[PDB]
């Protein structure tokens, strides 16, 4: 996982909905809401930082070759196809297949949520009760892009492009001085070329066999958006929480009492609504501290195994490290860790 | 609210802000009318067979009288009735002309004045103990007032009995009229009044010339639910017309709100009156006089950022509704200049072709900056320079050079 | 924080003991949490800080008492060596990296036969400028003639895909 | 946590239902706040 | 360092004991016991 859902909350909205007198009350309050909204920027600002630290550690689109003659050695699978209107390969699709976001846009109109889809979207719900999901700066087009960029680096010069000047080098000789990395003469990889290939070839095939299957794989990315949607799923449903007071709904207790009796209940309402909207920050605060760990590891992975041959034992897939191709997935990105 | 530069201002608690995207308040729209839907009554309920009534039952037999099908103006007791307590519980006593009654009943008895502190909720002796208790969650108004000039008299009036000597304590709206000889010693009683074998029963006083805490107390308990059933007695408030497909304040048997009210396909049992979501919030509503059902929504919805280049460059700003086609829109100000990215309709900005490096990242690939007549412009950003690797199965690129570089990390 | 005032000393000043004992609550429930935020914030700064702490205690380890051959860990290019320096709250590392600058193109070819057997560089690349053939390093331009001392014998000439001929010269 | 008492069986032997749903309320508030400042330091010292 | 110890609440044993009442009146609350002992959980399945 790199990046996670990036959500702001109208505190003024979650607490008293659209009554005056709750926002005249919570008006007492004031700078926790601007904390938990500060928090909240800074987790979402994070989120497209991490993503740029992933995928963007070139700043050098190059775009695939026209003849792919790379010495038997079939990349037409993991690079992009012109015929998808996305320009992203067929693996990187059907990764964007396995994962299910929680909303398929992130803009959702009030005629959409006007009427009885009210109460049943949960998307409906949470934008009525003040929370919003905000979209990634980079697109998974873009995100795409990037990926293809780094493929290509990478097929067409191998190490030298992440240490600037891409130098281009027939892929056999690049993978004759991988196997010298790997301790291995590289005349055995000339004299096992097509060996080596057919291989490779196989194994892009068994990658896409398990990934079109039923069986998913991608559980990491699928935790984190079932995570981001179950939080804000919670902090919907607290809102029934009476936290002490007559009632859970500001509307009951100012029809059917006056300013002073219904100020102390409010108060309990507005301290309650405060208490889950803290608790969310805090849980997500510990979440994207997670989640920026783990995109900090998978940009060292990026540098490391992508933009050159790692040496480290099992950082690069089991086995001697060969190479590694990225793509891009939601909320994340795979590793094809060639050893 | 002057503008969502200002709010942005006033949530910074700064006069000065810098360049970028702030979030602000989710778009409101403010309500345009006030309805209010009761069910027609016009009978005026029973006041005077209730507070007028020429006999008063007894406290141990107390009596219980349901009221329904009527307008609760308890003005009209203002001309001629005079109450020495009038304590409300379940409901603040101003808001009782705003709402509707559910289960409307009036227990009436007659005390002592030293004993009207004793109908409440949790109080003890004598009558709250043996003739009358309230429920600790009680809802209603409990009136009393002296009616030493109605229930006195010269020899003594001896009509009125309440219970002592009861074996245990009265369940909350519990009545007790048993006659049965109490046993208050070891010594079982056969239906006979002697020693330790008194009547459960006594009469009260109640002469002219008594002290104002043995003086004969009319006490009225009215005992009702509010706001959750569909309730027949309501206060004296004129119902309007029903609006629909409009942000309006809203009045519904006593439940008032604000919201947007359509016709709704849920079909309500003939006991059911409101309709309640997760949050417990009423999303639904029974017309008490159309007996249609209605969807309410919440009038306010859409998120909200302003993109402001930095007031110390310039007071221009522009505006993303973060869930509306530029396709009248929900849109605090529309002018000119209208994009349509993804992540919602944007207003103020420029929009261009080219691509160049992100200054004020809006979102979904789309950014912004304060251009050259300098203005707001918007555009896709660029994710770098574009080439090709000239690759060739027998062509190798070789440095003849180098350079030494020194690049600084901070940590 | 739902109190009548945020003074204790206007509560104290107007209300008696009982009166005031529950806004002396009220605010001390609220500052409490606020107190607690505040740490709870701090603690989640603190962790992350310790995170960076760790990444540049690493870098010193690696960047600043050898030389390290992971890639972009001690800055952007080879990485020859790196310098430290103090600054407020935090260390500025001056990665000295080695960057190609002039690159040219040549043709290649993965082997070389000889006298029907492959030859191989076992260290660079052989190149060519348009008639002879010439074997350097990689990361930069220094041909040398192909002798028995660069270049090990695998095999025949029929098995391996480009190989070139090439006559060695004494 | 502002109750008469810290422990319920004293606050249920003396008061009554509606007098003691305040201080139990106010009790559980507390024990709950006890109970996610507990919770959120063993999420920190786990990520830790 | 490789785990810690795993531990879970009951809620209502901690905020109530043995008080029917007590349990009556957090039922109201409900959620943010669910939430806490999910975050536990979390943590108890990340230890192993
Ligand atoms: C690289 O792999 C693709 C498979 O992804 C090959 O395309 C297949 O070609 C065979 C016949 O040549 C068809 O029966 C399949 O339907 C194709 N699969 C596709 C298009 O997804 C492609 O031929 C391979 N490249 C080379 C040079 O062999
Ligand atoms: C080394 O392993 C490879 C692959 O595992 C072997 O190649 C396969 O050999 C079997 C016969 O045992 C053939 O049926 C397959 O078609 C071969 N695969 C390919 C891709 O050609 C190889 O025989 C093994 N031994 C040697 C000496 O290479
Ligand atoms: C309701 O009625 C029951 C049964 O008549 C009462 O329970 C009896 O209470 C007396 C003393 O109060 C005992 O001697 C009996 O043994 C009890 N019988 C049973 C079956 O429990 C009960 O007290 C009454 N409740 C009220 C509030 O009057
Ligand atoms: C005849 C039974 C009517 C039942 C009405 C039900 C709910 C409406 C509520 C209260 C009405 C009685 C108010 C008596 C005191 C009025 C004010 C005063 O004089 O001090
Ligand atoms: C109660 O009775 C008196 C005298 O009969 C009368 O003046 C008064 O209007 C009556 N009030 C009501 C509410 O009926
Ligand atoms: C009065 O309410 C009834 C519902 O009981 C309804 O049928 C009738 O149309 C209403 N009358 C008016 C004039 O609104
Ligand atoms: C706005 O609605 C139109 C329908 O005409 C749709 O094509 C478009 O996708 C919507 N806006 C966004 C940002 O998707
Ligand atoms: C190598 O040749 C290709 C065209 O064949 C050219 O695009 C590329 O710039 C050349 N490289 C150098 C370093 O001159
Ligand atoms: C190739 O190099 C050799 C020796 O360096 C030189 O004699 C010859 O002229 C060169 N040929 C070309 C075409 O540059
Ligand atoms: C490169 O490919 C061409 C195919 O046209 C072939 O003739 C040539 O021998 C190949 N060279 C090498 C070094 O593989
Ligand atoms: C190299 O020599 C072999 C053996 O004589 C011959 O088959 C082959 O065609 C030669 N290659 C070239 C490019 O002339
Ligand atoms: N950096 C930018 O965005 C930018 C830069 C220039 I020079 C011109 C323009 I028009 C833009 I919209």
């Amino acid at each position: 996982p790199v990046s996670m859902t990036k959500t702001s909350v109208d505190c003024t909205m979650y607490i008293c909905g659209d009554s005056t007198e709750c926002s005249n009350l919570l008006l007492q309050y004031g700078s926790f809401c601007t904390q938990l909204n500060r928090a909240l920027t800074g987790i979402a600002v994070e989120q497209d930082k991490n993503t740029q630290e992933v995928f963007a550690q070139v700043k050098q689109i190059y775009k695939t070759p026209p003849i792919k003659d790379f010495g038997g050695f079939n990349f037409s699978q993991i690079l992009p196809d012109p015929s998808k209107p996305s320009k992203r390969s067929f693996i990187e699709d059907l990764l964007f297949n396995k994962v299910t976001l929680a909303d398929a846009g992130f803009i959702k109109q009030y005629g959409d949520c006007l009427g009885d889809i009210a109460a049943r979207d949960l998307i409906c719900a949470q934008k009525f009760n003040g929370l919003t999901v905000l979209p990634p700066l980079l697109t998974d087009e873009m995100i795409a892009q990037y990926t293809s960029a780094l493929l290509a680096g990478t097929i067409t010069s191998g190490w030298t492009f992440g240490a600037g000047a891409a130098l281009q080098i027939p892929f056999a000789m690049q993978m004759a001085y991988r196997f010298n990395g790997i301790g291995v003469t590289q005349n055995v990889l000339y004299e096992n070329q097509k060996l080596i290939a057919n291989q490779f070839n196989s194994a892009i095939g068994k990658i896409q066999d398990s990934l079109s299957s039923t069986a998913s794989a991608l559980g990491k990315l699928q935790d984190v958006v079932n995570q981001n949607a179950q939080a804000l799923n919670t902090l919907v449903k607290q809102l029934s929480s009476n936290f002490g007071a007559i009632s859970s709904v500001l509307n009951d207790i100012l029809s059917r009492l006056d300013k002073v009796e219904a100020e102390v209940q409010i108060d309990r309402l507005i301290t309650g609504r405060l208490q889950s909207l803290q608790t969310y920050v805090t849980q997500q605060l510990i979440r994207a501290a997670e989640i920026r760990a783990s995109a900090n590891l998978a940009a060292t992975k990026m540098s490391e195994c992508v933009l050159g041959q790692s040496k480290r034992v099992d950082f690069c897939g089991k086995g001697y490290h060969l190479m590694s191709f990225p793509q891009s997935a939601p909320h994340g990105v795979v590793f094809l860790h060639v050893t | 609210a002057l503008d969502p530069l200002s709010e942005t201002k006033c949530t910074l608690k700064s006069f000065t802000v810098e360049k970028g995207i702030y979030q602000t308040s989710n778009f409101r729209v403010q309500p345009t009318e006030s309805i209010v839907r009761f069910p027609n009554i016009t009978n005026l309920c029973p006041f005077g067979e209730v507070f007028n009534a020429t006999r008063f039952a007894s406290v141990y037999a107390w009596n219980r009288k349901r009221i329904s099908n009527c307008v609760a103006d308890y003005s009209v007791l203002y001309n001629s009735a005079s109450f020495s307590t009038f304590k409300c519980y379940g409901v603040s006593p101003t808001k009782l002309n705003d709402l509707c009654f559910t289960n409307v009943y009036a227990d009436s008895f007659v005390i002592r004045g030293d004993e009207v502190r004793q109908i409440a909720p949790g109080q003890t002796g004598k009558i709250a103990d043996y003739n009358y208790k309230l429920p600790d969650d009680f809802t209603g108004c409990v009136i009393a007032w002296n009616s030493n000039n109605l229930d006195s008299k010269v020899g003594g009036n001896y009509n009125y009995l309440y219970r002592l000597f009861r074996k245990s304590n009265l369940k909350p709206f519990e009545r007790d009229i048993s006659t049965e000889i109490y046993q208050a010693g070891s010594t079982p009683c056969n239906g006979v009044e002697g020693f330790n074998c008194y009547f459960p029963l006594q009469s009260y006083g109640f002469q002219p010339t008594n002290g104002v805490g043995y003086q004969p107390y009319r006490v009225v308990v009215l005992s009702f639910e509010l706001l959750h059933a569909p309730a027949t007695v309501c206060g004296p408030k004129k119902s309007t017309n029903l609006v629909k497909n409009k942000c309006v304040n809203f009045n519904f048997n006593g439940l008032t709100g604000t919201g947007v009210l359509t016709e709704s396909n849920k079909k309500f049992l003939p006991f059911q009156q409101f309709g309640r979501d997760i949050a417990d919030t009423t999303d639904a509503v029974r017309d008490p006089q159309t007996l249609e059902i209605l969807d309410i929504t919440p009038c306010s919805f859409g998120g909200v950022s302003v993109i402001t280049p930095g007031t110390n460059t310039s007071n221009q700003v522009a505006v993303l509704y973060q869930d509306v086609n530029c396709t009248t829109w929900r849109v605090y100000s529309t002018g000119s200049n209208v994009f349509q990215t993804r992540a919602g309709c944007l207003i103020g900005a420029e929009h261009v072709n080219n691509s160049y490096e992100c200054d004020i990242p809006i979102g979904a690939g789309i950014c912004a900056s304060y251009q050259t007549s300098q203005s707001i412009i918007a555009y896709t950003m660029s994710l770098g320079a574009e080439n090709s690797v000239a690759y060739s199965n027998n062509s190798i690129a070789i440095p003849t050079n180098f350079t030494i570089s020194v690049t600084t990390e901070i940590l | 924080f739902g109190a009548i005032s945020s003074v204790l000393n206007d509560i104290l000043s107007r209300l008696d003991k009982v009166e005031a004992e529950v806004q002396i609550d009220r605010l001390i429930t609220g500052r409490l949490q606020s107190l607690q935020t505040y740490v709870t914030q701090q603690l989640i700064r603190a962790a992350e800080i310790r995170a960076s702490a760790n990444l540049a205690a690493t870098k010193m380890s690696e960047c600043v008492l050898g030389q390290s051959k992971r890639v972009d860990f001690c800055g952007k290019g080879y990485h020859l060596m790196s310098f430290p320096q103090s600054a407020p709250h935090g260390v500025v590392f001056l990665h000295v990296t080695y960057v190609p600058a002039q690159e040219k193109n040549f043709t290649t070819a993965p082997a070389i036969c000889h006298d029907g057997k492959a030859h191989f560089p076992r260290e660079g690349v052989f190149v060519s400028n348009g008639t002879h053939w010439f074997v350097t390093q990689r990361n930069f331009y220094e041909p040398q003639i192909i002798t028995t001392d660069n270049t090990f014998v695998s095999g025949n000439c029929d098995v391996v895909i480009g190989i070139v001929n090439n006559t060695v010269y004494d």
